[PDB]
């Protein structure tokens, strides 16, 4: 059909803002609305990644999951010109993202919210008093490790200050710093983990995960015991051995039914949410590549 | 297509012991080692350059 | 005629060399890196030449060999994709390897440079072996040359 | 010679060239002086060079 | 075939068109360069293919696997026909120098990526030329038209809805 | 520098770039050319890609050979004919001894270690094996 | 240049750097100083020459 | 401008020490010192003239 | 490299017999220069090209 949007800007653009902008003439962008006439508002992620309010990872994933993505194609001060990304077609995307990861033919690119420093994901347009923020695009296997390692870095870095003698930060850094993949080694730039809670964009997700893991074994056994009938899964009775002696010791009588069901329900909510998160909802396949051209045929 | 490539194999030994009634056919070489007990433990090669 | 083998530890069927460089037992090995001794110890590639003399002549030039090394790399990996592989290999046909210029001692290499014809290839306990290969190198230790 | 540079200056093609610079530098420099020792092949050498 | 739409339209863009053909998407193709030893040329064309992820620096030649080949690696029924098709399984085993490690590590499944059915085949002594299709209708690219149908040997294939009823 | 119990034979493989001459006799092959063709594929948003095909059939004219080639001149040697050895630890990455401390000691002493060479003086290293 | 008496003599017959290690950067990756300076100064690896 | 000048570097060592099992390959040279206990301390160079 | 020797004795053999002199005597050595200029040594009136 026709797929294109021209976004007008308020004022003209300063020079070193135009060249800086040109440097990303092949990357992806999260839109606001599906119309061929839009302001600059709702085009990056600062709409949900501003500097005033605290960044929430989950708040950004809940927006990337349900939005429209597009590719830049022309940038010339007075207006930008992009093209939507709707299924049923093949687009051509040019890899340029400051923390750089070498792509391979026949992979599956995953758009993940920026976890690295802000300057490697954002571009400011001060002529218009607007920052545009770009989502991070990694090959699915890589993101699979980069999201677990950073999250465990959060945990360790918090608990070591909470309790000194639990571990050594040096065991944390040399372990989690490097991520290696497919005959390639990559070195993470870690976010230095500021102390107080809530001001870590991973703090919320770490809370979700840890509360889930603290609540799991209490409800697991109860759910196991209640199930058994004359006719049930053989495999259930089988795995009923696997659980440690410790958990099978827990007595359901001690917990009150109100609190018990509270744990049950909140834990199930946390599971249903968290497991969905890991799937890396916006994911797109790769068919071809060029290392010298930085071109990937994706869809 | 006509700039072709050949691949050979070379082989060489390292550390061979010589049968005992040893001998020599050279007039120049004159070492200080005892000839009755000489035992090679390495081998020298010439590089490409 | 008067012996069975120079070294059993490699001629023999189940011996140490056949174990190390034969295809039957190298399942644990990674498949990328290249091995010289494969052509000499691999059973299937040894018996590939059992067909007719004209089948060997045809296979020489027609079908690319069994796992030759790559070119223009820092080291030698095996060839999987022969885009511009323009190579031929005459030792696979004959199963032989040429001698390389080796010596026990520089005391022998010195004499080999100085007097080419009448040098002693064997001293008391030391030896030196001249290389005999299809390509003829020029060896230029110092500024005295020995073709 | 476009035969050596057919594939492009990889890490190892650059290592061969820098070796043949050393050879031509160290062996074929000062040709007009290298032509007097030659004798009869002088003129065909100077036209070839 | 010279038409603004990705699909060729009648007459090459002179007429308007129907802006689609029932969601027709030309199948996307994958170009494979396979060593002449791992792949048997006489294989069935309908047979889909599998490529394992090799981990050498800047790998320029890859190793692909068909069902019978994977059956070869992991070791009157199939076995006879397989050994007839593929001999000296070490010629395959040396492709992945990590097989025993991955089978014990239970990570063999995650590396291997299928691609799809075979399309064109050119036979060479050193490195064969093979090309497949991914994400689309399975079709033949030959100028003479042919309709290829995917095939699986009967020992492996198990209809889930057959035995359930 | 003691002599261990055993000697060893070293094998190495080498590469040579040569220029060749090919001779081919007259009327020694017959070719049936087909008709060329153009197709359309991988239509994207911003570009299309057309593929162009061709086909020919060749069959021999006589019984015996008709063409022959031989390396006429060596241009350069490539491999450097060095002492570079193949490391078994690298070839086999799963095998190990009993005691972990012994394994680590042996790797450290032997020098098991990939961008091994930031730069080369001679050329593509030729793997030697024992 | 002060030098241990156990410097090989055969090292002094060829044309080599007056240091011990070869220091020729022409081969290395074009614009990478970190890898070049490795060939000059890193002794965890053998020099290109020997 | 055509009368250029080149500049090369000459390097040579002075005072080395040959390893313990010394040898020789010369029939003419005969020195009156002990062969084992021998240490070179200087170096003789040929001038431009 | 440059023409250098450990003892005046080796410079005398290099002169008389050019090809078959000993580059390494027992504990002494001589090094013959390889440089893009080939200069003619002229000790006495025996000449080494």
């Amino acid at each position: 059909m026709d797929l294109k949007v021209v976004v007008s800007l308020s004022s003209r653009l300063y020079t070193d803002e135009i060249a800086k902008m040109q440097q990303r003439i092949g990357c992806i962008l999260p839109l606001a609305s599906t119309h061929g006439t839009q302001n600059v508002q709702g085009l990056g992620l600062g709409q949900v990644y501003s500097l005033e309010t605290v960044p929430d990872y989950v708040s950004m994933y809940n927006y990337l999951s349900d939005c429209t993505l597009a590719v830049l194609d022309e940038v010339s001060v007075d207006s930008l010109i992009l093209t939507k990304i709707v299924p049923g077609q093949t687009y051509a995307i040019k890899n340029k993202y400051q923390p750089f990861f070498q792509w391979h033919g026949t992979g599956s690119l995953s758009v993940m919210p920026p976890v690295f420093g802000r300057e490697h994901a954002t571009v400011k347009l001060e002529s218009n008093d607007v920052d545009i923020v770009f989502p991070m695009v990694l090959p699915t296997p890589i993101a699979e490790e980069v999201l677990q390692k950073i999250l465990l870095f959060n945990v360790y870095s918090r608990v070591v200050m909470q309790a000194p003698g639990n571990a050594d930060m040096l065991d944390v850094h040399m372990h989690l710093g490097s991520v290696s993949y497919l005959g390639h080694h990559y070195e993470l730039a870690l976010p230095e983990v500021p102390g107080p809670l809530g001001l870590a964009l991973l703090d919320n997700l770490s809370l979700y995960f840890c509360i889930m893991v603290t609540l799991l074994p209490r409800a697991s056994m109860r759910l196991v015991r209640g199930l058994i009938r004359h006719e049930h899964h053989d495999l259930l009775n089988l795995f009923q051995e696997m659980v440690p002696d410790e958990i099978a010791r827990i007595d359901l009588d001690d917990l009150s039914v109100a609190d018990d069901l509270s744990r049950m329900r909140v834990m199930m909510t946390y599971l249903q949410s968290l497991a969905s998160l890991f799937n890396l909802g916006p994911r797109l396949a790769t068919a071809a590549y060029s290392q010298e051209t930085l071109t990937a045929t994706c869809w | 297509p006509l700039n072709r490539r050949m691949q050979y194999s070379y082989y060489f030994p390292v550390g061979l012991f010589m049968p005992n009634p040893k001998y020599t056919t050279s007039a120049a070489i004159k070492m200080l080692d005892n000839p009755t007990q000489q035992l090679p433990v390495e081998a020298w090669i010439v590089n490409k350059n | 005629e008067y012996r069975s083998t120079v070294n059993p530890w490699a001629s023999q069927l189940g011996s140490l060399g056949d174990i190390m460089y034969n295809s039957s037992y190298r399942q644990t090995a990674v498949p990328g890196l290249y091995s010289p001794c494969r052509a000499f110890f691999n059973k299937e590639e040894l018996l590939r030449n059992n067909r007719g003399l004209y089948n060997m002549v045809n296979e020489y030039s027609q079908r690319l060999g069994g796992h030759p090394a790559t070119s223009n790399t820092e080291v030698q990996f095996v060839v999987i994709a022969g885009t511009d592989v323009f190579l031929e290999q005459p030792c696979s046909f004959l199963q032989e390897a040429f001698p390389a210029l080796s010596a026990s001692s520089r005391a022998l290499i010195d004499e080999f440079m100085s007097v080419k014809q009448t040098h002693a290839p064997i001293h008391y306990g030391h030896y030196i072996i001249e290389e005999v290969a299809p390509v003829r190198r020029i060896l230029k230790f110092g500024n005295k040359v020995v073709f | 010679d476009p035969t050596f540079t057919e594939r492009g200056f990889s890490k190892t093609v650059k290592s061969d060239l820098i070796a043949m610079f050393k050879r031509h530098l160290l062996e074929h420099s000062f040709f007009l002086d290298r032509a007097e020792n030659m004798g009869s092949g002088f003129s065909q050498y100077v036209r070839s060079r | 075939l010279l038409a603004p739409g990705e699909v060729a339209v009648a007459g090459g863009g002179s007429g308007g068109g129907s802006f689609s053909w029932s969601g027709w998407r030309p199948p996307v193709f994958g170009d494979f360069l396979i060593h002449a030893s791992s792949f048997n040329n006489a294989e069935a064309t309908g047979t889909p293919l599998f490529q394992f992820k090799q981990s050498d620096p800047f790998s320029g030649v890859d190793a692909v696997f068909t069902p019978l080949s994977l059956f070869i690696l992991m070791n009157g029924g199939l076995t006879r026909m397989a050994n007839l098709l593929y001999d000296s399984p070490a010629t395959l085993a040396d492709l992945v120098p990590d097989f025993g490690r991955l089978v014990a590590d239970r990570r063999f499944h995650n590396f291997i990526t299928p691609v799809g059915p075979l399309v064109e085949n050119i036979k060479s002594t050193y490195l064969n030329k093979i090309t497949t299709v991914v994400h689309g209708p399975v079709v033949s690219k030959a100028i003479p038209r042919s309709t290829v149908k995917v095939t699986v040997p009967q020992e492996a294939f198990v209809d889930l809805d057959a035995w359930l009823s | 520098k003691i002599h261990p119990g055993v000697a060893m034979t070293v094998v190495r493989t080498d590469e040579i770039l040569s220029e060749n001459i090919l001779f081919s006799s007259r009327a020694s092959t017959s070719m049936f050319i087909g008709t060329p063709n153009v197709s359309r594929r991988e239509a994207r948003v911003d570009a299309v890609t057309f593929e162009v095909h061709h086909e020919m059939a060749s069959i021999d004219t006589g019984l015996s050979y008709s063409s022959t080639m031989t390396p006429a001149r060596v241009a350069a040697i490539t491999t450097d004919m060095g002492i570079h050895t193949q490391d078994f630890f690298s070839v086999f990455p799963a095998e190990a001894f009993g005691n972990q401390q012994v394994n680590d000691y042996i790797k450290a002493k032997v020098g098991a270690q990939v961008n091994g060479a930031p730069g080369l003086c001679h050329g593509q290293q030729a793997t030697c094996e024992i | 240049i002060v030098t241990p008496v156990t410097a090989d003599v055969a090292y002094f017959q060829k044309s080599n750097s007056p240091r011990g290690r070869a220091a020729c950067v022409v081969s290395c990756e074009n614009y990478n100083q970190e890898v070049a300076e490795g060939l000059i100064y890193d002794h965890s690896r053998p020099d290109a020459a020997y």
